């Protein structure tokens, strides 16, 4: 299952600002994903997963 | 005489039928999809977003 490209628009470029304003909840999903990745990275760095993964083998 | 009158009027009608078929096309048929001409003729009774997407990129 590849990252399928957008269909051919016959020289109409992908205006990301217009389609981003067309789907305004995507910015809310983006900031929620940023907060989730921030909290998960804070959980990961506290757990020393890479540290105990690299000190063993 | 009526046969010759009809033949002359058919010869006059030939140039008119060639001119009124060679007008501005105004985006004519046999160029759109099925759903575009079905929305032109009205009451399609079967909507399908995938065919609308695949036909709106063909205009």
């Amino acid at each position: 299952m590849l990252n399928d490209p957008i269909k051919s628009t016959a020289d109409v470029r992908l205006d990301k600002e217009e389609v981003l304003s067309l789907l305004p909840s995507l910015k809310e999903y983006t900031k929620k994903s940023k907060e989730l990745k921030e909290t998960m990275g804070q959980m990961i760095s506290d757990s020393h997963e890479e540290e105990i993964k690299e000190v063993f083998v | 005489l009526s046969k010759e009158i009809y033949d002359n009027e058919s010869e006059l009608r030939a140039s008119q039928s060639q001119q009124i078929m060679e007008l501005v096309g105004d985006i004519p048929k046999y160029s759109l999809g099925s759903e575009l001409r079905n929305r032109v003729e009205g009451e399609p009774q079967s909507t399908s977003i995938e065919r609308l997407i695949e036909d709106v990129l063909k205009l």
